[PDB]
């Protein structure tokens, strides 16, 4: 919904919100593992 | 100004790379103006909108998108290892390949992440010259007074690597081509004959 | 005489350092020839079972066959690896002149 | 059943022209290899 | 006995019961790392070939036949370094005898 | 030092010499030398040093003298690993005078932690002699050896004994190990003394008993079993066990 | 707690069926 | 870049000043326009080792791709590396641990005996071997492994004196392919991922 | 302590050890460490080098001195 | 011995040091039916016969054996192969 | 040196492959000695 | 006199003090 | 032949070589 249709790979943990694949190295809390 | 420095401290820490580079710019500029130049407080803050102006610079190119997290796109289970899961791994593992380079092409050309890059370069470089003109001279007054030399220079090393990080991250293709043809000549003359291994390993006196 | 001795001294240094490099590659690849055509010949075992048996004994061998496809998974290994990185890597280096006596008086002067 | 470590393997591979597996039982392994094999059609 | 097969474990490729799988071999606790399904589905990816290990046999098809791809060049290149030093032998020969 | 012509003798010992007593030992003269002393004792009175196996090796021809030789480059490397062995264990707890690499090892501090009869270093004796850590294993080993231990109860034993049939078990056996031995460790040990490479030493190519005479005497120690007896024994991994020592 | 001591009971004496372990005659 | 080794601290300076942004824009520009020194390959060579990430090395390794048309050197030099240094740790750790173990044996006999007599008186790479390897190195000291860590299985039931593949006794099952070193099959896992939950 | 029966094969041992030591060997010897400052170090030729005077400690032909 | 029933190893380098030999054999009873079946199944694979039906078995080797002869082969790095050999 | 892909590097490279008469010798460097 | 618990033993062997003879103890069962 | 897998698309004109859909980045003159 701000990247279309790259579907959703994985988690962050420190916040609550689903990652995708284009936003996976720059996330809120890209960088125990998040 | 404090609270807004520790602010974009909080900011860069949850996140949000662009609120937090603006939020310790405007507290850059007012203690600036204020409270002079050579404070620990000031290089502080200017070394923290240089760092932001890093991690937004070269996340994407230690860490391209790629199409990793799917076994036949990272080798590991062809290689009989049963996953890994932390990207950090997934990154360790991923073979470079004929089609990640739209991905490769998309970030070294990125603008909003080039000139960034370039801002990152200009703070850092502003930053190592303030933390050389300050440590030339010390500071005489009257009081029993410690050694406030190795915060000096580990503010200097901070802007040595923290530079060289940037400037070397931000190389064109072509150049970075060219640097690597040359370490290939260097490395396929081995073999050779003597005025050959040492005439690709420089040595230009003859 | 002596030509013959150091000529075949690198023909035997030629075929012992040809005999381990390429064994590491023939060991490895006979070990998957042998892997592709053992579970080959257990396919056509399934296809002849599937032509023989009826649907209550296909359906038994069947669960048979699938824990024989992961037993042979389980006793294969994967060693990989040392058979990868090893390299077409021989060359010949030498010096061997025939000097006289006095050409040899010459190359003193020259050296030490 | 006997459930054998095979090791490295040489396919020997007795060419055409072989009376029988005289050369599979008195021939020496090499010490590179620890096996030997023979397609028997 | 006497009581039929109903259940098809899929990743133990094991046939349950009912009562198979309350008393005997699925009974502790499982499910969600042991999926079960009908024989009738079972027999239908049999016959049609696209059951998991169907698809994990090709899979394993790729992986192996693209190694002895790998593997033939590298037999190919060393049998080709090596009769290029012989080479240089038979040239050693006609040069120094010469 | 070699005035100028010191190298003259120097390079005639070695190409023409050496030639010289090659050929007359190609041609086998009447009791050719036959064991290791005899051998010795011709290239020592024809004047060429023993240290030139290398060399003696490449002006050969036949393939006799090629396994004679053979059994004396081995023989003599496997003497130098069983003395430095020796020599870098003794030498190497705490004090005065120790070997160089005991001094180097500022480390297994990070392994080991304080929560005693071990002296903390002599947990991990594998790293203070002088190979690496994949052959060094199996010249400090007792594994197999329990049975002729169990047996003896009257002939004592010194651990000297265990590191010399570690090394002839690690030369002479069926063992993979004994494979590993002749391919990574005396093969670039006998580069490396008597310029002879790795290439040419192999395990196959040479007589199991011949060598075994040789370090008979290279060695110093006198065994039990003679070479014949090796011979007439099934292939093993430790084929040799204390009780075949003698003194 | 007893279910749990019972398992461990009872496993054990399957296992000790698989090898046979013959009752004392 | 702090330690460095003489001669104008190794990478070779200039007109002092000159901030590290600049130094490094002539650094780059003595590689392509040709007018270096020896020492000038070791500045971008101990640079790039050190800076950029495992992924940025192998994009730069992959600009030269007319020779060496092959690819994944980078993750099998890597793993051959990750096995041999996991298998150096764990040998070390097991021959040390075979060692206290077995002289606790010892102090075991020894106090037993002293109240015996007490008690009659009272009444990122690093090649080393991994590289070209054919003189099968891993037998060596595998064998040691194996050797070693069932060593420390009769150990512990030494000091205890002082079931994972066949589960379905327990109720669990026979997950195919769970060999000790795995955890799923991969028949098994490719059935959990499409057809089931 | 250890046992009872490798301590009298160990005492055998020692005991084994003076009936080789003596009769055709001399009958023990006594040996003196010899300081690295005596003028016996022009017999010595590296500076890792330990020298050992020995007196044969028996009748002998009163020569000894090796 | 109160050594448990052999549930540990051999230590084929221990206990045979100058034999090369595998291992002293066990007896067991294989009366578990899925190990029955696959090894009925294996024999029906050797043979191209539907027709051929597991009467019995008998474990000569224990678990641990088993285990330990799986460990020395990866150490060979070399797979295991199942020879069905007449008596 | 005469630098990767420039104007006096594709002529070194072309008066090469003439003279072999073959296009698989390649430049690998092109080192200035006047 | 070869029976009881393994870890104490008596010293038979020449130097090994008795907890080794177990090391060579293959499990002999029917 | 920069990088292998997709044909090329355009013409430089300046340098006179082909062009690929991937090319014009690293074409300072990117037009002609």
């Amino acid at each position: 919904r701000r990247h279309p249709g790259e579907v959703y790979e994985l988690f962050c943990s420190i916040c609550h919100v689903a990652v995708c694949r284009l936003c996976r190295g720059n996330h809120l809390h890209a960088a125990g593992r998040s | 100004c404090m609270n807004r420095y520790w602010l974009a401290v909080a900011l860069s820490k949850v996140g949000r790379f662009r609120d937090a580079r603006k939020e310790a710019a405007g507290a850059l500029v007012v203690l600036e103006d204020r409270l002079g130049e050579n404070h620990p407080a000031t290089l502080s803050a200017l070394f923290f909108v240089a760092e932001l102006d890093q991690t937004v610079g070269c996340e994407d190119i230690v860490a391209p998108p790629l199409k990793i997290m799917d076994g036949e796109d990272t080798l590991l289970r062809e290689f009989g290892k049963a996953a890994s899961v932390d990207v950090g791994e997934l990154m360790l593992y991923r073979p470079i390949g004929p089609e990640d380079l739209e991905i490769v092409e998309m970030v070294a050309r990125d603008r909003r992440r080039g000139k960034s890059r370039q801002s990152a370069i200009k703070n850092f470089t502003t930053l190592f010259r303030r933390v050389l003109s300050g440590e030339k001279y010390l500071l005489v007054t009257q009081a029993q007074y410690q050694d406030s030399r190795d915060q000096g220079t580990r503010r200097l090393l901070a802007a040595v690597k923290h530079t060289l990080t940037v400037k070397m991250c931000d190389l064109s293709l072509p150049i970075q081509r060219a640097v690597a043809y040359r370490l290939y000549v260097l490395c396929v003359s081995q073999s050779g004959s003597s005025f050959l291994r040492k005439l690709a390993a420089m040595d230009r006196d003859g | 005489q002596r030509c013959y001795a150091i000529l075949e001294e690198a023909i035997t240094q030629l075929h012992s350092c040809t005999e381990d490099k390429m064994g590491a590659v023939l060991s490895r690849q006979l070990e998957l020839q042998r892997e592709i055509d053992t579970m080959d010949w257990s396919e056509s075992f399934l296809q002849y079972l599937r032509t023989v048996l009826p649907p209550a004994d296909f359906l038994h061998a069947w669960l048979r066959h699938c824990r024989l496809r992961d037993e042979l998974d389980a006793l294969a290994g994967d060693p990989s690896m040392l058979s990868r990185n090893v390299f077409p890597d021989m060359r010949l280096q030498g010096r061997v002149d025939i000097l006289t006596d006095s050409a040899l008086r010459r190359r003193d002067y020259v050296a030490v | 059943v006997c459930k054998l470590a095979l090791g490295s393997v040489l396919a020997k591979d007795s060419e055409p022209g072989e009376t029988g597996d005289e050369d599979f039982k008195s021939c020496d392994i090499p010490g590179n290899f620890t096996a030997l094999s023979r397609r028997d059609e | 006995p006497s009581e039929m097969i109903d259940s098809v474990c899929m990743t133990c490729f094991v046939a349950l019961c009912p009562h198979c799988i309350l008393i005997g071999s699925h009974s502790a606790a499982d499910f969600s790392e042991h999926p079960l399904i009908s024989t009738l589905d079972a027999y239908k990816m049999v016959m049609q070939d696209s059951s998991p290990s169907e698809e994990a046999l090709l899979e394993r098809r790729r992986r192996i036949d693209r190694e002895l791809v790998e593997k033939h060049r590298q037999l190919g290149q060393l049998h080709s370094n090596f009769l290029s030093v012989q080479k240089r032998i038979d040239e050693a020969s006609k040069n120094l005898v010469g | 030092f070699p005035n100028s012509r010191a190298r003259r003798l120097a390079g005639a010992v070695r190409t023409e010499i050496l030639n010289k007593a090659l050929a007359e030992l190609e041609g086998m003269p009447p009791f050719t030398p036959m064991d290791s002393i005899t051998l010795t004792h011709f290239f020592h009175l024809r004047g060429i040093n023993m240290r030139l196996l290398g060399h003696m090796i490449r002006g050969t021809r036949a393939a006799w003298l090629q396994h004679m030789l053979h059994v004396e480059v081995v023989a003599r490397t496997v003497k130098r690993i069983l003395r430095d062995v020796l020599r870098s264990l003794v030498f190497s707890a705490h004090g005065y005078l120790q070997t160089a690499r005991a001094r180097m090892q500022r480390g297994m501090k990070k392994l080991l932690k304080r929560p005693p009869g071990y002296s903390r270093e002599s947990l991990l004796r594998e790293t203070c002699l002088n190979a690496p850590f994949d052959i060094a294993t199996q010249l400090l080993d007792d594994i197999p050896y329990l049975l002729d231990l169990m047996s003896q109860t009257f002939r004592h034993f010194s651990w000297t004994d265990i590191v010399l049939l570690n090394l002839f078990n690690l030369t002479l056996g069926d063992s993979s190990e004994s494979d590993e031995f002749w391919s990574s460790f005396l093969a670039t040990r006998c580069s490396q003394y008597f310029d002879v490479e790795a290439g040419s030493i192999a395990k196959s190519r040479i007589s199991r008993p011949a060598l075994y005479v040789a370090m008979q005497h290279h060695c110093g120690i006198s065994f039990l079993p003679d070479a014949g007896a090796l011979n007439t024994m099934r292939p093993s991994a430790h084929p040799l066990q204390p009780s075949h020592l003698r003194l | 707690s007893l279910v749990s001591k019972a398992q461990v009971a009872i496993i054990d004496v399957r296992r000790r069926l698989l090898r046979g372990e013959k009752p004392k005659l | 870049f702090a330690s460095m080794l003489e001669d104008c601290i190794e990478d070779c300076r200039q007109e002092p000043g000159l901030v590290p942004a600049v130094w490094f824009d002539r650094l780059v520009g003595r590689i392509v326009a040709e007018n270096g020194t020896p020492n000038d390959l070791v500045c971008f060579i101990s640079m790039l080792r050190a800076f950029f990430s495992p992924i940025q090395k192998r994009i730069f390794l992959f600009f030269l791709h007319e020779e060496y048309a092959r690819t994944d050197l980078d993750p099998s030099l890597f793993h051959s590396h990750a096995a041999r240094r996991e298998l150096y740790i764990d040998t070390v750790r097991k021959l040390i641990q075979v060692r206290m173990n077995n002289a606790r044996f010892r102090e075991y006999q020894r106090l037993k005996r002293l109240q015996e007599k007490n008690k009659k008186d009272r009444k990122y790479l690093d090649t080393t071997g991994l590289i070209n390897g054919c003189v099968w190195n891993g037998i060596s000291l595998q064998n040691l492994n194996v050797r070693l860590s069932e060593q420390l299985i009769y150990q512990d039931a030494l000091e205890k004196e002082y079931d994972h593949t066949d589960r379905r006794l327990l109720g669990k099952g026979w997950i195919s392919g769970r060999t000790s070193t795995r955890a799923m099959g991969r028949a098994a896992e490719l059935s959990l991922q499409k057809f089931g939950g | 302590f250890v046992f009872d029966r490798v301590e009298r094969k160990a005492r055998e041992r020692r005991k084994s050890l003076e009936v080789l030591k003596r009769q055709w060997a001399g009958g023990d010897l006594d040996l003196c460490l010899l300081p690295d400052n005596h003028p016996f170090n022009v017999f010595r030729l590296f500076k890792f080098d330990r020298m050992f005077m020995a007196r044969s400690r028996t009748e002998a032909s009163s020569c000894g001195c090796q | 011995r109160g050594w448990t029933a052999g549930a540990v190893s051999s230590f084929s380098e221990a206990a045979h040091p100058t034999e090369d030999r595998p291992s002293l054999v066990n007896v067991s009873v294989i009366e578990d039916l899925q190990i029955l079946a696959q090894w009925e199944y294996w024999i029906q694979l050797s043979l191209f016969t539907a027709d051929l039906h597991i009467v019995g078995g008998w474990n000569l080797a224990t678990p641990a054996q088993q285990q330990l002869f799986d460990a020395k082969a990866s150490a060979l790095k070399g797979p295991i192969v199942y020879s069905f050999l007449d008596l | 040196a005469v630098l990767r892909d420039s104007d006096e590097w594709a002529f070194l490279e072309y008066l090469l492959q003439m003279s072999v008469r073959t296009s698989r010798v390649r430049l690998l460097q092109a080192w200035h000695i006047a | 006199g070869r029976k009881g618990p393994p870890l104490y033993w008596k010293q038979k062997a020449v130097q090994v003090p008795g907890f080794m003879e177990i090391y060579t103890l293959e499990p002999t069962t029917s």
